[PDB]
């Protein structure tokens, strides 16, 4: 087929794959117990650096399922759903990116534990512009 | 003739002198009158959050055990004579009893006055612990603290007691500024009370107010990061027909702020609290990659001007300067 | 019973000993034999060009007047007893007789085998002079030279020689690194001789072979910069007629490249010559404006494409990719 | 008169003035000796820190008056001489004001010494925007 054709599959199959592995680990530890472990650190530190998140009864377990239950729910839509939903889904998952990208760079990590969140961003986007001729 | 006189004198003091016993040790409190003179405020070490200090540590005090009578209403004696009789053992520690790092000059010179009163001063370096909150830096501000007290002498046998008005007691000269990245606002001076094991004490304390300067760190990262925004918002005026120049535009933009961030942080101790640089960053990153968003908006229902841009083009610019005048009213009204 | 057996060897060598008189120095040249074991390699001050090392500083030589037997056939000592013979007075001096800073502990192992041989040990930190030159920074490499020899005693009564083979001679712990923004690439070990108005002296000579690291320089300031050109040529693929847009854009990459500018040379000091990063940021000053210079042609002959345009698009990329190249392999191939 | 009309005369006349006024500073100290002196130690700099520029033959003086040449040309030019030439002097202009940046930056000169070029370099574009309608 079309290179065009392949290659919007490829990243919309790819991201939602990654993006759904991640929402697994920031809720069920059986993938990646460790991965858990650490990533509920992180967010435990960005609603602690974030008191108004926290003045209005907003909780990092709430925070963290938030994400978590999104990133999945837009990962397979991208992956099976065709049609109009499907870029939907590309939107709002580039409206948890910068979010993620927000709160990593608001406790000051280092490139390489936010780089896949940036690569996967400019993918993203790209597989968006790519969405229709 | 002059030698054998005051030979004599000094023989006579030491004649059944005892100076394992302080004065007044059955009778009375010695009163102690301390000042201090700041020749050099050392520099900062943020990595091992401490400071040194250069000073001219004096101490007077009254012993009637040396009053004499002679040509000379006072005697200028050499340091050696220190050595020889009591002197209270006063010593800087940094908390509640660990004393600080201490280097002594040889020289310490002592006078007696005919009255009895002694004036004892030495040339001392003072490595102390200063703890930083680095939670508003650059824009911070700390208390150094300078602790010193007696070891052995609780208060209800040694008091110290500033030499004037406890403001005018401690001296900083005028030229005695070695700060780099701090400006030196002033410094406080009190004593209070600490209860420890061995008993209590009196502790002598002065905190140096110190202001982060933040002309650096303008020009580093709050500066270049302010423009990168600027020009981020820029491509909401370019033509939605340019594509490919614009995807450049926002891929290249996050790029370089993703570059900006990663030097920012260089430099700084990788402290787990997050400081009000990094919040801005943060802030300014996102930003820019919601141009970028804002372009895949665009062009998804590219088939006129977009009305996306044209709202763009009043909210961003307006988000971003309401923000500035929080982010900085909240961090220099203080 | 022990200590008398030990007094009267220590009284038997001492008995008739004359600490003025060097050994051999009425038969033989006294050959000393030295080697440093550094157990840290402290930081380098570049404003002051200094640098600081702690050392174990070894020495051993041969005097035929402390022989001795008896139940031990080396007796290890306390340095006391070194003040009470004739030790070397090897100092550490910076340039050709200038006795650089030395702080040396009061511990000084003293060992005598029973066959004479003297093993005399002691605890340095010395600061030195590190003249350096800039002009390759932040790529540039420093040979820092640490020199000592004897004060008094020339090459005709003092010749001082290495323990073993000169490169094992002297030896750097493996963890004692101090260096922040450097690395230790190793160091050459040499002896010669100065000729000085007091006459000609030995010296030994180390040479630490230091190299600067570019990492922190690459993000903080050639990255920025190279994305800012690549930013700046995407101009050239924009339509000619948004002319508010591009001349914000040519503007505010101008400022930008002016802000990194301003903030690379804020920590470095204040030395007269030009640094190769210096030139790196004056080209990336150029491309910037000469884009920008490049639209302002463009639109004067705006009434289709430009053809200034498309011809930009290949020769800037060309140019500074080719720049890239000469730059970095000039600076890295040494 | 229109804006456009009175604005373009103001810095066409205004960068004319100045420009001339540094080139006869590298040329004749009459005016300031101290700003000769400093600035032939500026240019002393420059030369010495491009070897190759030396290398053909070139030396700070040569280089000194060239400059001072060019500016005092195109700023009289840019002041009384109207029409295509007047906009020509305006390109050569820009074409040495990041000579004089690709100097100041390849000795790490602070702001306030090259302040002045870079100002009037917005300008001396913005004048050229408004060449013609
Ligand atoms: C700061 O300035 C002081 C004074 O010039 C320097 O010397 C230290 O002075 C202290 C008194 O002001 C001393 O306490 C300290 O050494 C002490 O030694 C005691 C034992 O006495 C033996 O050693 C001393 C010193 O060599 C010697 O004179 C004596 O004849 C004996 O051989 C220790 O008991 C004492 O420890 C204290 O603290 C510990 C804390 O855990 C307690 O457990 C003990 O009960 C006791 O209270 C202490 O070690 C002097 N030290 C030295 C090296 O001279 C300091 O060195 C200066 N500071 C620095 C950082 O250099
Ligand atoms: C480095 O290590 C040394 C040794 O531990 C420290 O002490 C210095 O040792 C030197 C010998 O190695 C001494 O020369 C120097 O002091 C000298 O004093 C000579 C005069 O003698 C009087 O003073 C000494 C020291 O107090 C005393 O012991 C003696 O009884 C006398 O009172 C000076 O002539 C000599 O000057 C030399 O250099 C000048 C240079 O212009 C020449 O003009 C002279 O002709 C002469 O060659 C020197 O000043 C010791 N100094 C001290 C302070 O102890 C050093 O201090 C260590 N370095 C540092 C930086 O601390
Ligand atoms: C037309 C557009 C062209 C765009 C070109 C883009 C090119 C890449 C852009 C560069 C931006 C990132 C630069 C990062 C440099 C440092 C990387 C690094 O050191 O990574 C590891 C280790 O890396 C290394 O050891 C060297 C890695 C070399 C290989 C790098 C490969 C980069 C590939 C980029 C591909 C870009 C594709 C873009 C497509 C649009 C350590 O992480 P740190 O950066 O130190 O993290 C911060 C830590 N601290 C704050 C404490 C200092
Ligand atoms: C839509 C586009 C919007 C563009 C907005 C642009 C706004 C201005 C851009 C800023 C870039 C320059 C920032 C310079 C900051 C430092 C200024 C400074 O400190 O100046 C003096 C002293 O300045 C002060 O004391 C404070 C000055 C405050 C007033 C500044 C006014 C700025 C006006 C800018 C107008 C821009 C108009 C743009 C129109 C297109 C000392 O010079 P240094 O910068 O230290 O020189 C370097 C020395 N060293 C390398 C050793 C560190
Ligand atoms: C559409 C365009 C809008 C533009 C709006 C502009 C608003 C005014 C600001 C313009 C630029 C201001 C540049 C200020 C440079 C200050 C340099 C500096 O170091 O200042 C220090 C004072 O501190 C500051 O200036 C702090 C930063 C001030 C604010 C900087 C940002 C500008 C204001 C916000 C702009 C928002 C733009 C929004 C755009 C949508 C002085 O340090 P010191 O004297 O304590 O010691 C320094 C040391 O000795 C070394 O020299
Ligand atoms: C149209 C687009 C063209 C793109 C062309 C790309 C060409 C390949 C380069 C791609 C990006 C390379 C990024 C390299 C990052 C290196 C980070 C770093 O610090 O590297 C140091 C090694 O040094 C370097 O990498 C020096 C710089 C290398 C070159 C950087 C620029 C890229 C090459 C030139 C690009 C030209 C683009 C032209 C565009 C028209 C390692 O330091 P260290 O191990 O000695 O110690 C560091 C310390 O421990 C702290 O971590
Ligand atoms: C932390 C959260 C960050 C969020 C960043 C979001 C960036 C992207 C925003 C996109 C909003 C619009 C989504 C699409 C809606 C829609 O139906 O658009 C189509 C039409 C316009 O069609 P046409 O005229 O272009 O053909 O549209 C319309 O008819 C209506 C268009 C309304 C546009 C509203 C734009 C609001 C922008 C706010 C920016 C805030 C930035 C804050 C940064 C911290
Ligand atoms: C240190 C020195 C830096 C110098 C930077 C100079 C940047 C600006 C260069 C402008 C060159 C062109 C001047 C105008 C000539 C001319 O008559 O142009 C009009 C026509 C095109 O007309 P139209 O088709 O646009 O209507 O034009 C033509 O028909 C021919 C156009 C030829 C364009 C040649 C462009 C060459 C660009 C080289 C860039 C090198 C950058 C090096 C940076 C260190
Ligand atoms: C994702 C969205 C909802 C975030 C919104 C953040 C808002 C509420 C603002 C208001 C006040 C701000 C805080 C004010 C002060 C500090 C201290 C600084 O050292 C780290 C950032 C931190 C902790 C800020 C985080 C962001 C903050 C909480
Ligand atoms: C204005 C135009 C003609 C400039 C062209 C510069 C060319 C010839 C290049 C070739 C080799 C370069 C030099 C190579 C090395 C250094 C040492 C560095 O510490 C400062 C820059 C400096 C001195 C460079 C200046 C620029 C240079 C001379």
């Amino acid at each position: 087929a079309s290179p065009r054709t392949v290659t919007i599959v490829a990243l919309s199959v790819a991201l939602g794959l990654f993006f759904v592995f991640m929402g697994t680990i920031k809720l069920t530890p059986r993938l990646s117990k460790d991965a858990y472990s650490e990533m509920k650190r992180a967010y435990k530190s960005y609603v602690r650096a974030l008191p108004l998140l926290k003045k209005m009864g907003i909780n990092s377990i709430l925070l963290r399922k938030s994400i978590g239950a999104l990133e999945v729910a837009c990962g397979i839509v991208m992956t099976l759903v065709p049609g109009r939903p499907k870029d939907v889904a590309n939107f709002f998952l580039l409206l948890l990116v910068l979010a993620v990208l927000f709160f990593h760079q608001l406790v000051g990590d280092p490139l390489k534990r936010y780089a896949h969140a940036l690569v996967f961003g400019i993918l993203l986007t790209c597989r968006l512009l790519i969405a229709r001729k | 003739d002059n030698t054998t006189v005051f030979t004599r004198i000094l023989d006579r003091l030491l004649d059944g002198y005892d100076n394992r016993l302080r004065p007044g040790l059955g009778e009375r409190v010695t009163e102690v009158k301390t000042d201090i003179f700041v020749t050099s405020f050392g520099p900062v070490s943020d990595h091992d959050m401490e400071y040194t200090i250069d000073v001219f540590f004096r101490q007077s005090w009254k012993d009637e055990r040396l009053k004499f009578k002679g040509p000379m209403t006072v005697l200028r004696l050499n340091n050696l004579m220190a050595s020889k009789i009591w002197t209270p053992d006063t010593f800087f520690h940094n908390g509640k009893k660990s004393v600080a790092h201490n280097m002594t000059m040889p020289n310490k010179l002592l006078r007696i006055t005919e009255d009895g009163t002694l004036l004892y001063t030495m040339r001392l370096t003072v490595r102390a612990e200063c703890p930083m909150h680095l939670e508003d830096f650059p824009m911070d501000a700390h208390a150094c603290p300078l602790k010193f007290g007696s070891y052995a002498y609780t208060r209800a046998e040694v008091v110290y007691e500033w030499t004037r008005e406890p403001a005018r007691s401690v001296v900083v000269a005028e030229d005695g500024s070695r700060l780099n990245q701090y400006d030196l606002l002033g410094q406080t001076v009190d004593s209070g009370i600490v209860q420890s094991s061995t008993g209590e004490y009196v502790v002598m304390t002065t905190h140096f107010h110190l202001k982060r300067k933040i002309g650096y760190f303008v020009i580093q990262t709050y500066l270049p990061c302010i423009m990168t925004v600027i020009l981020s918002q820029v491509s909401f005026w370019l033509n939605r027909e340019s594509v490919p120049a614009r995807t450049v535009f926002g891929v290249t933009t996050v790029l370089t702020m993703t570059t900006l961030s990663i030097s920012a942080r260089n430099s700084l101790p990788k402290v787990a609290y997050a400081t009000a640089m990094d919040w801005f960053i943060a802030v300014c990153y996102a930003f820019v990659f919601s141009a970028l968003i804002e372009f895949a908006t665009v062009n998804y229902f590219t088939k006129s001007v977009s009305k996306i841009d044209r709202l763009s083009r009043i909210a961003f610019p307006l988000l971003f300067g309401i923000f500035n005048l929080v982010y900085w009213a909240t961090y220099l009204n203080r």
